[PDB]
Order: C-alpha cells, then structure tokens, then sequence
RNA sequence: ACCUAAUCAGAAAGCCACGGCUAACUACGUGCCAGCAGCCGCGGUAAUACGUAGGUGGCAAGCGUUAUCCGGAAUUAUUGGGCGUAAAGCGCGCGUAGGCGGUUUUUUAAGUCUGAUGUGAAAGCCCACGGCUCAACCGUGGAGGGUCAUUGGAAACUGGAAA
C-alpha cells in the first residue's frame, strides 16, 4: 500500500499548502480538472471532519485500514481515543526519518526505510510504520554514505522538532521523549478527528 | 460580534386566491461561542433578506449556560412539547456528536461533549426549543452551595 | 386504598413546592420521622419538628426557598415501589446529578443518606431521589 | 493412574508445550487434569527447560509414568 | 440418611399407606422484570407409621430411591396442629 | 405496563416477513430433495419471452423473462443491460430485489454466469452487467 | 527461514460512483423510447437523475451487487412507550384463587446487607511485553462466573410469629 502521483491535487483540492505532492505551485488561479471558479463547489456540514480526515491520509501515504487500526492504539493510552491519536502518527519511523533530516519529505522518507539503508539499533527493520518506542536509536547499514540523496539532504536541512536528537548528516539519531502537538503538526485540532468516526 | 447559521428555510403561503402570497421564512441560531445563544425566526418574499430579520430576532435573546470548560455541569433531558434530546456529560477531548439543530447550538455556546439522540423530535423547530430548554435548566455547584452548605459535598 | 403512603409525604413535598406554599401538615409516623429529618441536614427545609403523639401526631413541615423567592427542590423520584424493590450494590449505587443531591437509602443500619453508605459499602433500599 | 504429558500447542513451524498430567484415556490435545508449569522447547529468544517440582511430587506419589525424553527434564 | 438436605413444608394429604405429600413454598425472582413469584412442587414423603395428618410442619431428609418420586423422608413433627 | 403482568406474558415482539418469498427456506420434501432453500442464487430455466408495461403514470416498455424456477414454483425476471442471447428453457443465475412500478415482476436475471452470459454496448459500468475490456 | 553479488525503473493496478441524501460536473447524440429506480422518481422532443469521452470522488490487490442477521427502529419501551377525539378502558354489579396492603413495639432471619472459604478448567475478546525485521497469531500475567450451596456479624423496611 502506497500512494503515489506527485500532481498537485492533494494540495490544491483540499487547500493546505503544505510540503506534499510538489512545494510550489504554478496553476495557482484553479483548483485542479474545470473544477474552479468556473463551476460547482460541493461542500457539506459532514465535511469539516472530512477534511480533518482527508487533511492527513495523503500526509503519511496511508490507507484508510491504517488511521482505524491507530485511532485505537491511542486507546491504550489514558487519554480519550482522539486524544493521543496524533502523538502515534508524530511516533513512527517514516515522520522520524524526516524530522531526522536524512530524507526531503515524509514520502522520501518512507522510501529510505524499506530499502534497507535507514536501520534501527544494527537490526534491519525495513518498515514504514513501525513504532518508535523509546530509549531506541536511528541506524544505518555501511552502504549509507556513497548515495547522493542523504547527501542532498546534508546540503538542505529540512525539519527539526523537539523530541528528538537531531543529526542531519550522521544518519543516527535519538528518540528521547513522546512527542506533543504542533511539533510535527502545526493546523489540526484533536476535536474534529473524532467526530468523522462515530 | 457574533456568529450565525441557517438551519433551515421554507416555503410556507397559500398560492392563488385571486393574489398570491409565497413567502419564505428561517429558523438562525446566533451564539459567541462564549455560552450565550439565542434563536428567532422572521419571514419575507425575497430570499436572504428574511434571514436579516431573523438575526434581528435572536440578538435580543441570550442564554447562559454553566460549563465546566469543554462539557456539561450534569445530565438532563431537554423536553419542549414533542420533542426530547438527552445530554451527557463527556471527557475532554471527543467532539460534538450531530443531532443537526441540536449539533450546531452546542459549538455556538461552546462546548465538546457527547449527545445523545433526539428521543421523540420530529422537526428541526422543536428540536432548537427542545435544546435551548435544556440549556437553561443546568445548575452549577456555587448557586447550589448558596441554599445549602459551603462545599461540603465533593 | 391508600397503599406505602411514604410516597404520598413525598408527593406533598411537590406540591407545596410548586405552588409555593409554606405549611405543610401532614400526619407522619416514626418511618417519616427518620426521613425528613436528614435534608434538614442536608440543605432543603427551614425547620422539621417533631410528631406530637408517634401515631396520630402530625408533623408539621415549613418549607426553604431562596433569597429571589427561588426554589431549593427540584423534583422528587420514588425508585423502590411497591411491585419493584431496588437494592443498593456494594460501592456501585449511582449519583444524584453526578453528585449534587441526596439519595435517601435505609439500610440495615437506619436510614441515611447515600453519602454515608460509601464509608461502610453498605447496600439497603434506595427509596427516593431529589 | 496418570501419566506426565506434554500438551504441544504452537502455529505453523513452532510447537510449544505446557507440561500436564493425566491418564493414557485421556487424549493430548485436552481434559488434561494439572499443570506444573509451562515447558520452552526452542532456545533462541527463549529459554530451553522450564518445570515447578513443588506440585510434580504430588503425582509421583500416586504413581506417574514420565516419558524417557520428558525425565531430562526432571534428570537436571 | 443421616445428613442431608432440609425442606421443611405443609403436609397436603395422607391418603395410602406410608406416603403423603409435602408442600413446600419458593418464592423465585425472575429473569429481568424483578419481581419474585411462588412455584411450589409437591414433592411426595415416606412416613413411618402414618405419622402425619392434614396441615402439619415437618422436617424432611432425603434418602436413597424407593420407586416414583417417594424419594424423600419424614423425620420431625415440628407443629402437630391440624 | 405493570410489573405484575409483565410476568405473566412477556413481549412477543413484532414479527417480520421477507420482501422476496420465493427464496431461502425448507420447503415440502417429498422423499427427495423436491423443493430447497437458495438464499443468493440459483439456476433457473425459461418458460417465456417477456413484454410487459409500467403501470402508474409511467408509459415505458419492459422486457421480463416469466420462468419456472428449480423448486417448481413460478416468478417473472428481469435481464439488465442491452443484449438478449435468451430463448425459451435456458439456465439464467437468479439474484433478488424487485422492480417498481411493475406490477408483479421479482429478480434480476444476473449477466454474468449462465446462458446470459456477457451483455455487449456497455463499456464504463461494467462489473453491474458482466463486460471485459482486458486492456485495462 | 536467511543472504550476497549481478544487463535492467525496466516486468508489477485497478473498480464503483458523481440530482437530493452522499462524497463527486460538464458538451452533444437518442429525447415518457433502449432504459434507469433504495424511496422523491429524472424521460412527451438532449435530460447536472440514461449509454459515451473528458473531469472528479471514494476505497485500494481489491472495488460493487445479492440473499440473510443485528444496529438505525423509544417501531414490544425492566433500563426506555401509550388509551377524550389519532390504533387502544370490557355494556355493567356481586365475587373464588391471586397481587398489593395504615400505625405500634418485640423477636425470627426467610428476602436484602456485608465477611470468609471452595468452585463456575484451557483457549477468545480486553488490560500489558522480550520476539516473528512491525503486524495478524504464539508466549507469561491480569481481569472476566453465584438468581448457587454452605460458614459468622446487623436488625432498617417488605415477611411468618407475641401484645
């Protein structure tokens, strides 16, 4: 499971600007297809929890089966089930990549995991949504220095948040605490996430 | 300034008797999101300029409502008439549950509970007054504790 | 005929209430004599007397309202009826208003309120709420 | 009287045993009577012998048969 | 025998030899609704020597089978009244 | 009602029926299997080429198939889609769900697996109707 | 199982919808016809509601349709309804079993209350973790059965017993 076309859509259609498929923007007077100030706009009072559901499942690259089997894990946790739902998606491995620095998106960095060049404690785990518990590290295997796009990402440094250790260039880092909001989030309220899900 | 909705509008007159009536009318719920809401309802042949008049009818009513800061005091069933919704109190952090005329008063006063459904309400009319008589019947601990002890009861 | 009248003292704490009255004569017995006798207690009536003579004497109620002429009671439930008897469970019996009011049980100690059961996980009869 | 079995559970391509006691007419797989404890057949990333012997000398009393490769348990 | 369960009740009848009927109340609440509601089996009693009469209080204990459903015994006379 | 009554007959709750009857139960054996249950589907066999009308207001022409079904009984088709490769005794799969509007016609005769088998002139809704395209 | 080294981003993606609901719109062909339909129904001379390309939305190695079951349905309502006119109060008395029974004090513990023991075995749901590179599953612990039998304390009301 993964998305891919790198077209606009999910920013122009849905609105936020934010750094997915394309950081800059050239057709700028439409919204993508002759959807535009020519034609219908739809929208609903059941679209403003759409749209903090369809605001994020473009983010990471994940299905719908992914959010439904994590609503529930922040379950687990003693907050309310919308609560810490967004702390496990700032959790994972693929958004640590990138808050690392050693990859250019949260897409580049899914792709960095799963082809064995980004590692977790000498061991080869190769999965974009593995969670990061802590008191673990970030690590490499020995082929991590020939490749020029870690080293595109040691011309431009890209993110920093703040629960981590931060190495843009050493590809190993720290995962030193659980995070909160808006340190990798910084627009979406835990208020209209759950509401789309009863 | 304040915030305003449309819940519903209608077609209501009766059509030929040798002249015609065909008037529309609303149903605006205005509210602060501070815990003040009202409602009122006007009516006018051209389309949104009875809604200009309904606002006009609902600034001059504003209803407290106690809040322990996302939810309800306590539990209570809003009866008007035919209609009935329940309200619960909830834990911080799950959303405003629909009821739609019942969903969009508690974000004007502003709130994040659960709701449970409209029991017997038919219409979006006695849905609103059914909400509003809930809304004003809550009670805080400090009014309690004015006719009775000083905060014995925890 | 006139069956468990302890629901009819509890009527006429409605009545005067609604209509806001302020005495109340009724006749009562030593059950009622244990009952009125807690919210004094616990914030709802002026003053509670006696009953004269343990059968026939009437226990004259005078009724608490607030400084704007504003009501202290708001309603009244009966829960253990004749034809359905409610039991109270260890520490599981619920909350008047989550919390706000008196639930009135007599348990196997004399009536108390359901305050008092959480100190001793007693059980006994839930008779009435507020 | 009874005899000193292995329940064997576990998927595909791993067993796994829970060391318990009945008679012959009882089959393995259930109405099995006690449990002295769990039993680790593989070793790597789990240990390799596990027993309590504080309820096993309450069947060798009364009689109990163990199997040859179960009494290595026992043996250590 | 010489231990075993109780269920003292009204003597319905004698009316053979060696054996009478025993009547026992149990009141059994119900499964939802709450309120509790009487089933009374008449459960039939080998006596000694036409020990009992019409409305007496007894004693019984139980015994090992004899044929249809003499399968308790008589022991007291807790009230010999009629 | 009351407590006391309520004990003594409980709430026999409302029963239902099934909108389509002739399907899915045990019925009328008679030493074989002479009659069964087909809770989807089925086979069938043809009895009839059907030409038939709506009947409120609406003025339309429709094309059912009336059949005998394979536990001897009776009920009208229907075949969606254009093409019509259908005669007189030929296997047609069943599934349910009625038509409106006609005044007694049951199933849809499924054009996918039987003698009714693909339907041609179609090309975007496709899997409703049993159309490849192997290209894509 | 694992794993290295190779010519190669080259073999490896659909499927339903898009009036209102309900998430998603445009131009012609036919034009109460081939149709379509979960209901309002869109079709008498294109028609945002039929086939077509463009466009979009949804889910994704899976998408729709069917028959069946539970929720929506407070539409069998103990938790949670109703009878003047809307569906519903016997045409009305005496009345057997039955259901419910005012006040007082004293016992009894039959209900009810709580204490104690034994038992309602694994395995599942949940509450947690080394590990299978995560995960589905396994592993250990944890909660989960009594309207029960029996083993002591309390006498407030409902119940037999004395005035």
């Amino acid at each position: 499971a993964r998305f891919r076309g790198s077209n606009w859509k999910k920013s122009r259609r849905l609105g936020i600007s934010l750094s997915g498929t394309g950081k800059e923007l050239e057709k700028r007077p439409y919204a993508p297809g002759q959807h535009g100030p020519n034609q219908r706009k739809k929208l609903s009072e059941y679209g403003l929890q759409l749209r903090e559901k369809q605001k994020l499942r473009y983010l990471y690259g994940m299905t719908e089966r992914q959010f439904r089997n994590t609503f529930d894990i922040a379950g687990k946790k003693f907050g309310v089930h919308g609560e810490n739902f967004m702390i496990l998606l700032a959790s994972r491995l693929d958004a640590v990549v990138y808050s690392l620095g050693l990859a250019r998106t949260r897409r580049q960095a899914r792709q960095l995991v799963n082809h064995g060049h980004i590692l977790v404690d000498g061991k080869r785990v190769d999965i974009p949504s593995y969670s990061v518990k802590p008191g673990q590290t970030i690590s490499v295997r020995e082929k991590s220095q020939k490749l020029n796009i870690i080293v595109e990402s040691v011309e431009i440094n890209n993110f920093v948040p703040e629960y981590l250790n931060f190495d843009a260039d050493s590809l190993t880092g720290t995962f030193v605490r659980l995070p909160e909001r808006s340190e990798l989030p910084a627009e979406i309220n835990e208020q209209l996430i759950v509401e789309y899900y009863s | 300034e304040f915030e305003e909705r449309v819940v519903t509008i209608n077609r209501v007159a009766k059509v030929v008797k040798g002249g015609r009536r065909f008037r529309f009318t609303a149903l605006v719920v205005v509210g602060d999101k501070n815990g003040r809401v009202g409602f009122g309802t006007g009516k006018a042949q051209e389309v949104p300029e009875a809604i200009k008049k309904a606002v006009e009818a609902a600034k001059k009513d504003l209803v407290v409502v106690p809040r322990v800061e996302g939810t309800t005091p306590h539990t209570i069933t809003g009866r008007y008439g035919s209609g009935s919704v329940f309200m619960k109190p909830a834990a911080p952090g799950t959303g405003v549950i629909a009821g739609g005329p019942v969903r969009a008063v508690l974000e004007l006063a502003g709130i994040t509970d659960i709701l449970s459904k409209s029991l017997g309400s038919n219409t979006p009319i006695n849905m609103v007054r059914a909400t509003i008589d809930g809304l004003q019947n809550l009670k805080n601990a400090e009014d309690v504790a004015k006719l009775r002890g000083k905060t014995v009861e925890e | 005929t006139m069956t468990d009248p302890i629901a009819d003292m509890l009527t006429r704490v409605r009545n005067a209430n609604m209509v806001r009255h302020e005495k109340l004569e009724l006749p009562a017995s030593n059950i009622k004599k244990e009952i009125a006798e807690i919210l004094k207690s616990e914030g709802f009536i002026k003053n509670v007397e006696y009953v004269e003579d343990d059968k026939q004497g009437v226990l004259r109620l005078f009724l608490k309202y607030g400084q704007n002429d504003e009501r202290v009671i708001t309603g009244l439930k009966r829960i253990s009826k004749p034809g359905l008897r409610v039991y109270a469970k260890a520490s599981e019996m619920p909350k008047v208003l989550n919390g706000l009011g008196i639930a009135l049980v007599s348990t196997s100690e004399g009536v108390i309120t359901d305050k008092e059961a959480r100190k001793r996980n007693v059980g006994g009869e839930i008779i009435a709420y507020v | 009287a009874v005899k000193i079995r292995l329940t064997r559970l576990g998927s595909k391509r791993n067993p796994f045993y829970r060391i318990v006691v009945a008679d012959a007419r009882s089959p393995r797989d259930g109405r099995i009577i006690e449990q002295i404890g769990t039993y680790n057949p593989t070793s790597a990333n789990a240990p390799e012998i596990k027993v309590d012997e504080a309820l096993a000398l309450k069947w060798l009393n009364d009689g109990a048969k163990p199997t040859d490769t179960v009494h290595n348990i026992l043996s250590k | 025998r010489n231990d075993r369960k109780v269920y003292v009740g009204k003597v319905v009848s004698d009316k053979m030899d060696k054996t009478i009927t025993v009547l026992v109340e149990t009141y059994k609440t119900h499964k939802l609704y709450g309120k509790r509601v009487k089933y009374s089996k008449k459960y039939k009693t080998h006596d000694e020597n036409n020990s009992a009469k019409l409305g007496d209080i007894v004693k019984i204990q139980e015994t090992r089978p004899l044929s249809a459903t003499k399968r308790f015994r008589l022991v007291e006379i807790v009230e010999e009244s009629v | 009602p009351t407590i006391n009554q309520l004990v003594r007959k409980p709430r026999q709750s409302k029963i239902k029926k099934s909108d389509s009857p002739a399907l899915n139960k045990g019925f009328n054996s008679k030493k074989k299997k002479f009659t069964d249950l087909n809770s989807p589907q089925a086979r069938g066999v043809c009895t009839r080429v059907g030409t038939m009308t709506p009947k409120k207001p609406n003025s339309a022409l429709r094309k059912y198939a009336r059949v005998r079904l394979s536990n001897n009984i009776e009920i009208n088709a229907y075949i969606p889609g254009i093409g019509h490769n259908l005669q007189e005794h030929s296997v047609v799969l069943v599934r349910g769900g009625r038509v409106k509007d006609l005044p007694g016609v049951r199933y849809h005769i499924v054009r996918g697996a039987l003698d009714t088998s693909g339907v041609d002139g179609r090309r975007q809704g496709r899997s409703l109707y049993g159309t490849k395209k192997p290209k894509n």
